[PDB]
């Protein structure tokens, strides 16, 4: 039924008549129905936030009461999206009014209810047959490149009292219905779920599998874990464009959300002209990644409450994909400006501040928001795995990561990538800084790569521990001077310079290495590390003799294999397959063995 | 001991930030000063 | 983890689903091993409870209701019926699907298990050609994927078998390999029967009229290179033969090499 | 901050009060 | 249309500061502009500031000194506050609530257009592209524009922000490597200031593509709150209707600020950060974000915010939230100017994130971004050096740290100080800063790519 | 064991009873069924910002950084549910985990423990990034109850004078390294070199420890000797002659 | 108002414009030099940077320094201040001059002879100050400036 407004004071509407309203329910206030959230009742009264600019709205405006909070509307057509957080669709609004600007008060269906989709229903389920929440009663043929599953919304069960038989059907249709104690439930191919309330899966499980990103760095230093939680700190020259592409290219995510949550303007303008540029190789043919990305991406001038439902409209999302099956690579592009809409609400409604400004609850609601990433097994009957990975991004002041956003951000997420715009201004890409980086997901994937890479661990530790050792030799050689270093060390010094160079700088640009495959990189550090414990040893084992080994004479010895070595860069895995790479870097491996022991 | 022991307040922190922009001109001074002395150190030593 | 409602809605469900996936995996009570095995989850569906009966029956303990052991066996099952269901046309016997069935039971853990990883493989290269319009790489795709699902169907996915180890190998891969790169998919479709030890691999697998457009593929792609009429009428005639085979390839190669001496 | 609030509230009783 | 005949209210029930509360009002509008007469005759607009049942809140504009019950008037206008829009206002000098006070007539509309907007659709908005040149080499060198870019010129109150202003007013336009429109919006600016503005637009021609809004520092505060708004209409009418590119140039957003919070506290909301508040973010990005290109129309709206930040703090909530929203900063620096170097912008910690897209090829010029690039590092390493020579002595020093002290001299002396009058195009910048970049032999450009050495170094 | 679980996504308010019946459940069966309970709260900072959260949305009169002003009351109401009983065999220890904001350990949370409870063990992040396990700084850790649960006929009767002195000498090895950081290795006496031979021992010997390593009292009180022992008697200022000649010499 | 009264100036004291920034500069540069002067000490400095320093001094002392409560600066008039920072900058611009000019060159030229080769100049250019318009004339000021002025001109010519 409908309300009336009772006052109006900026976005705060006071509506009469509203005696059953829910808390947090949404409503559309005014003749052109403007989105507004009830933060309060008293009496058959109602406090509206209205989201959109009040002014215009008067006494007696009917208010209608949507039947839900705020919410987001799943189904097919959400691949190749864009939508604001509110869940307006973008790239429907400025086709249907055939303008620049959202209309004030818009009501365009977030998922067209006009374009037929070909629907498949499961061929097991027939009238009479049960069926429970997360079951899948169908598949919609929503790309060549992602098969929807029409799934049953979670708290909807019972026996199947009709399923539509394959065909072309849209939104709009009831596609199936089911009876549970005689009551009877009708579903379209398009459910609802809030924004706030976390997707129930069958069992949460431990992340456990590599997020690969191509990027040398960090599939190797520095890893993530399908369903674990990362940080990127996002500056003007540091690059997380390197990032937010390789994820949506290269990463075995079989899905991306990407989430603006208060982007500048023009910087928005720059993701939303890019992405559907993008494009990714499946089963030989080039396609376009829009094909298997979602974006609510919105601007800095759009409601608060669009910046702030931005985070959890896009994992809830990611979390209908997840269900689906799907590995949801889910990336915000700035928890800072997120956080910032958080503090306007919360200071909008008068709370008392918090630390530096922000609300009471800002921890809490980060912590729960990275909560929902994770690896489940999804609900329902067909057995299923799916993830959720939130790489959320976020801006410390000028690089202060003491700020309550940051700080709470790095308490809570397991991985952080650090990009650095002084490697940027060095030319080194990635500009991942390998010092303030790390990821506590290390032990998590022993498993994994005792199974599938087995000498990529030790690598992995060497690796680390040449390069902090090398933090240390630098001061030294400040102190006293590189020609002051034993022989070991200067070797230390060299090889890593060696790894800097040619194993961590990987030119995203190019054919070879654009992307990096895990046998790739754990290849090209075995041998590095190879190298670095033979010049170790011809160094330690002639200590002990007149014949003392050095830098020099290994380099004018053996030019030829650090010439390979640096080289193995150019090993491309779509020409040069993975038996051919592997037996070049074993080749690299015997050739090293032979100059080490002709030289021993 | 920790703090420098000036009262809270908006004119203190201007002048913290001002001293501790001073400082921090005067750490930079004086590394210049101490490379250029160490520089001709080293030559003098070479020599 | 779920509320108690919904868990119990979820044992429901997932009785429903395990006595789905059986009827469907053995229509017709043949396998009577694994009927055994899953009687006391089966019986729930064999009679005609209603959901909020066997809901009453869950809450109260009656029916099996553990979800975890209903997850697993539901899940030991549904691999089962994924094999049987990717071999498709290619029937399996029996015997064959009860040890399969057995070594399933006794792995730890299916999703992590190589089953599960070679039925996603062979799940991919169904799904592509379940589309695929037919060209050069998808009409090889299709045959390998034949003659994969019938080994498949012949020996069971629990075994470390070379024969199906290359078919996937190479399989996948020509699925990743680029659709533009006619020569390097026609190289690999011919290395495989190459190497086949069986010297007319896909006779009786595919029907002839593929049979027949392989050949007439393999046809097209070696006549443009040619530089001789005589020579290009006598590879021409190869284009009669009804099933393809390694001897007919070395003719074609053979004809092919003596229109480049001549050149 | 606080100060502020409080006087607000007790300003919004004082219309209660005299309404 | 609005036919229905407006409704005139004697009911005032209460004067309270800068609001008149006006009882039994027939379905009253929030927004709702009002014109209410005092008792002697006397005229004064007013805001309908907040609505509740019957009750109306108006905020006068100007005070409510000489309102009364019983005696004062208050016409509803039955509408929100909309500016009438056209070309004419090209070329016309207005005061806060768009009342022309160059004793022109009032504005013909082509439009009536709601000053608040909407928010620009973001699957819309189109990515700057080519460069607007100011004039002032300092940034279209160093800091150039894109067309869509919102580039602040912080400054400290004092500094000469309103004279680089008047002059990025006076000399702006496309590099012409004629639909360019310029949207001059004072707030807060004190008389002497304001006169400046509009003398020296009138005297040095540029007045036909300039329309000037003008708040002076005792015009009402919410006079101040709505300029902003009408010179971006304006702009939006002028760019996205009109097709021409136009640049806005936002005068002491501080000022802007200030009247936000005076309007805040009239509506009796407790202070955010600093004072300032809380949605001071939502409402200055609605000002900015109101910018930029929109695909399928070949105009933009460029801005150039001024901010005076108070006790020079960067910290300060407008120049910190202005940083959140824009894409840059431009320094008016003090101990540049006390040097008396004029324009005194300091190039080293001005930055504009968007240069990259206004420079390059077919937009400047071929070497733009190198010589940008490189006299930036030349002129950080001779304030290095300079700061070095105190400790060490000029004889301490070497060939090549006199060559970048010479180099600091001339970077100082001739390409950053202009006067005000002098008008370089982007490419007599470029070639000022060849000039400079020759005091140096080519092997000390270590920035600059060799293929342009050879090509842009010799003569 | 007997868990209570409120995961970071489960309601917030929730997390105010949480610890009530946490502890009330330790009552029943320490004080009833006369079990040795040990408590565990974990994220006594994930409670006090739920209290916060009620209190602000009650306006209640706040204290430092938004906490109310009750906070100490509250988090009292829950510690001191500890110690045993007369007559009543059974006991609740209590070892509430929090994470200090910020490292901060000014912080209000931190600091109304600290003035509620009988000590706190301190983990640091300058000795985690340096990898040594536990990263138990002991400088700032605190036991009220040491003093009476050491000494003779319990542990053993050096136990007082070796902790005091370990204390003295470490923050005398801090203070060192502090001003080798001013003045370089080259300005530092023989004296201060010890002291900073003992920090370096200290930190690896005593405070590095096994994560499955279950040292006894005893044991801990000899490796304590053996950095005591790095010193002259005269600089054991702390310990007194008759323990000193007894346990100084082996 | 210093664009407005430009023009005021170049009717009335055309030369008061650009002593008038030359003045700023010197104050803004010993501002500089004085924060190296504390850090590191005056040891390093040139001549232009000692000129500078011991020219900034006599106008933070001698001009730019006013007792309100003696007759002769109870009020400095406008041709009495133009004058006394008039001669100031013209000793200003006449050191930097010879050091220039003397610099990389064995006649150098320093401050530290420019000091004791006229202090007398040096005392009368502080005591400019002193002058009385409520007793001497404004004749009387102007002339003994520009004598000043003249004697400077020949101290420089004769250290020259």
């Amino acid at each position: 039924t409908f309300g009336y407004v009772h006052g109006v004071s900026g976005p705060v509407v006071t509506a009469c008549d509203m005696a059953g309203a829910a808390m947090y329910e949404l409503v559309r206030v005014g003749h052109s129905e403007l989105v507004g959230e009830i933060i309060r009742l008293e009496g058959d009264m109602a406090t509206i936030q209205v989201y959109e600019e009040t002014s215009g709205v008067s006494v007696g405006d009917p208010v209608l009461r949507t039947g839900k909070p705020l919410s987001v509307e799943l189904g097919p057509g959400i691949m190749g999206a864009i939508f604001d957080g509110i869940q307006r669709p973008l790239s429907d609004i400025s086709s249907q009014t055939q303008s620049i600007y959202i209309p004030r008060g818009v009501n365009v269906s977030a998922l067209s209810r006009d374009i037929k989709w070909e629907f498949i229903p499961s061929k097991n389920l027939r009238v009479g047959s049960h069926i429970t929440g997360g079951d899948i009663y169908g598949i919609v043929n929503e790309n060549s490149l992602i098969k929807h599953k029409i799934m049953l919304p979670p708290r909807s069960r019972g026996s199947v009292t009709y399923i539509a038989p394959p065909g072309n059907y849209d939104a709009s249709d009831v596609v199936l219905e089911l009876e549970f104690e005689g009551v009877k439930e009708k579903l379209s191919m398009v459910q609802v779920w809030p924004v706030r309330q976390v997707r129930p899966v069958t069992e949460k499980l431990p992340a456990n599998h590599p997020l690969l990103t191509g990027q040398r760095v960090l599939d190797a230093l520095f890893p993530c874990v399908q369903g674990g939680t990362t940080a990127i700190p996002g500056a003007f020259g540091c690059g997380k464009t390197v990032i937010s592409q390789s994820l949506s290219k290269y990463s075995n995510s079989d899905v991306i959300i990407y989430v603006g949550c208060g982007e500048r303007g023009n910087e928005m303008s720059e993701v939303l002209r890019d992405f559907p540029e993008l494009t990714m190789e499946v089963d030989g043919k080039v396609e376009s990644i829009m094909k298997r990305t979602a974006l609510v991406a919105n601007t800095s001038n759009m409601p608060v409450a669009a910046r702030e439902a931005s985070i959890y409209t896009g994992i809830t999302l990611s979390e209908y994909f997840r269900d689906m099956g799907y590995h949801v690579s889910m990336m915000a592009d700035s928890t800072s400006r997120w956080a910032e809409a958080l503090r306007e609400i919360s200071g909008r409604l008068a709370e008392m501040p918090a630390d530096s400004g922000y609300p009471a609850y800002l921890g809490a609601r980060l912590a729960s928001f990275y909560e929902r990433a994770g690896r489940v097994k999804c609900l329902g009957n067909p057995e299923r795995e799916g993830s959720v990975s939130i790489v959320g991004a976020v801006s410390p002041p000028g690089g202060d990561f003491s700020d309550p956003v940051t700080s709470a951000t790095l308490g809570i997420v397991q991985v952080f990538w650090g990009l650095d715009k002084k490697l940027a201004q060095r030319k080194h890409f990635p500009s991942v800084n390998w010092l303030i980086s790390y990821s506590k997901y290390m032990r998590a994937l022993d498993e994994y790569y005792d199974k599938h890479f087995t000498e990529f661990v030790p690598l992995r530790t060497k690796a680390k521990e040449i390069l902090q050792e090398e933090e240390d030799l630098a001061e030294i050689v400040q102190l006293v001077g590189k020609a002051s270093l034993a022989e070991t060390d200067k070797i230390t010094l060299e090889v890593a310079k060696l790894i800097k160079d040619d194993f961590l700088q990987q030119n995203g640009y190019t054919p070879y290495d654009r992307f990096c495959p895990f046998y790739k990189t754990v290849g090209m550090l075995s041998n590095m590390i190879s190298f670095y414990d033979m010049a170790r040893r011809a160094v330690e084992t002639t200590a002990q003799s007149d014949n003392k080994i050095t830098w020099s004479i290994i380099r004018e010895h053996m030019g030829e294999i650090l010439y390979k070595l640096s080289s193995m860069k150019f090993k491309d895995p779509v020409k040069d397959g993975e038996a051919k790479i592997k037996a070049d870097y074993a080749q690299l491996l015997e050739d090293m063995q032979n100059a080490f022991r002709s030289l021993e | 001991k920790d703090r420098i022991e000036i009262f809270p307040s908006r004119m203190a922190q201007t002048i913290m930030k001002a001293r501790l922009k001073g400082a921090q001109t005067g750490r930079n001074l004086l590394k210049k000063k101490s490379d250029a002395l160490t520089l001709r150190f080293r030559q003098i030593l070479k020599k | 983890g779920l509320t108690s409602e919904q868990y119990h809605s979820q044992v429901v469900g997932k009785i429903g689903y395990i006595a789905r996936c059986m009827q469907t995996i053995d229509p017709e009570n043949n396998l009577k091993k694994i009927r055994e095995d899953y009687q006391d989850v089966l019986i729930w569906a064999e009679k005609n409870y209603r959901f909020e009966e066997i809901l009453e029956a869950s809450k109260s303990g009656k029916c099996p209701n553990d979800l975890d052991a209903l997850s697993r066996r539901s899940l030991i099952l549904q691999e089962l019926l994924r094999l049987v269901s990717s071999i498709s046309p290619f029937k399996m016997k029996l015997d064959l699907i009860e040890s399969q069935y057995e070594k399933m039971k006794q792995h730890v853990n299916l999703w992590k298990s190589d089953y599960h990883v070679k039925l996603n493989q062979l799940n991919q290269l169904t799904d592509y050609l379940k589309n695929a319009a037919p060209t050069p790489k998808n009409n090889f795709l299709r045959a390998m994927t034949s003659v994969l699902q019938m080994q498949i169907a012949q020996y069971g996915i629990t075994e470390d078998n070379e024969g199906i180890n290359q078919l996937f190998k190479l399989g996948l891969h020509l699925l990743a390999m680029a659709n533009e790169k006619i020569d390097e998919q026609y190289h690999l479709f011919k290395g495989y029967v190459k190497d086949q030890p069986e010297e007319s691999p896909f006779e009786g697998i595919l029907p002839a009229e593929d049979q027949k457009i392989l050949v007439k593929t393999m046809i097209d792609y070696a006549m443009p290179k040619l530089s001789s009429k005589v020579l290009q009428d006598k590879l021409s005639a190869l284009s009669s033969s009804d099933v393809l085979t390694k001897t007919l390839l070395d003719s074609i190669d053979r004809i092919v090499k003596e229109n480049e001496k001549l050149n | 901050f606080y100060r502020l609030k409080k006087i607000q509230e007790k300003k919004k009783i004082i219309k209660e009060k005299s309404e | 249309y609005l036919s229905q005949p407006r409704l005139t209210y004697k009911t005032v029930s209460g004067v309270n500061g800068p609001l008149v509360i006006l009882d039994h009002v027939k379905f009253p509008r929030y927004a709702e502009i009002v014109h209410l007469t005092l008792p002697d005759g006397t005229k004064r607009s007013g805001q309908v500031l907040e609505v509740s049942g019957s009750k109306a809140v108006v905020q006068v504009f100007e005070g409510t000194s000489g309102i009364d019950a019983k005696k004062t008037s208050c016409e509803f206008t039955g509408d929100i506050l909309r500016t009438p829009v056209s070309e004419d206002m090209l070329g016309r000098v207005f005061n806060g609530s768009g009342k022309p006070i160059d004793r022109g007539p009032v504005v013909l509309a082509e439009d009536f257009l709601d000053i608040m907007g909407q928010p620009i659709n973001p699957q819309c908005r189109i990515y700057p592209e080519e460069m607007i040149q100011t004039g002032i080499s300092a940034i279209d060198g160093m800091n150039s524009i894109a067309r869509g870019q919102k580039i602040p010129i912080f400054s400290a109150a004092g500094l000469p922000h309103n004279e680089i202003a008047a002059q990025i007013c006076r000399q702006a336009g496309l590099v012409k490597k004629e639909n360019f429109a310029i949207v001059f919006a004072a707030m807060g600016v004190n008389m002497e200031t304001a006169r400046f503005f509009k003398s020296d637009f009138e005297e040095n021609g540029s007045m036909d593509n300039v329309c000037l809004f003008l708040n002076l520092a005792n015009d009402p505060t919410i006079e101040r709150i709505i300029t902003p708004r009408l010179a971006l209409t304006t702009a939006e009418f002028l760019a996205y209707q009109c097709e021409k590119h136009v640049l806005v140039i936002l005068t002491d957003m501080s000022s802007y600020a200030e009247a936000l919070r005076e309007v805040s506290a009239a509506r009796e909301e407790v202070p955010g950060r600093r004072g300032f508040p809380g949605y001071m973010y939502t409402d200055l990005a609605t000002i900015y974000e109101r910018a930029g290109r929109v695909e399928g129309r070949n105009g933009s709206i460029t801005q150039i915010p001024i901010l005076t930040m108070p006790n020079d703090d960067i910290t300060h909530p407008i120049p910190d939230l202005t940083g959140y929203i824009t894409e840059g900063q431009i320094y008016v620096d003090r101990q540049l100017h006390n040097r008396q170097i004029y324009p005194p912008i300091n190039v080293l910690p001005s930055l504009s994130r968007l240069m990259k897209s206004a420079i390059g090829e077919g937009m400047t010029r071929k070497d733009h971004a190198d010589v940008s690039n490189q006299l930036y590092a030349c002129y950080a390493i001779g304030k290095d050096v300079q700061a070095m020579k105190a400790v060490v002595g000029e004889e301490a020093l070497t060939s090549d740290d006199l060559l970048y002290l010479e180099f600091l001299q001339k970077f100082e002396k001739n390409f950053i100080t202009q006067g005000p009058y002098e008008n370089r195009t982007v490419y007599e910048t470029l070639d000022i800063g060849w000039q400079l970049l020759r005091i140096f032999p080519k092997e000390m450009l270590k920035r600059i790519p060799q293929s342009t050495l050879s090509e842009f170094y010799p003569r």
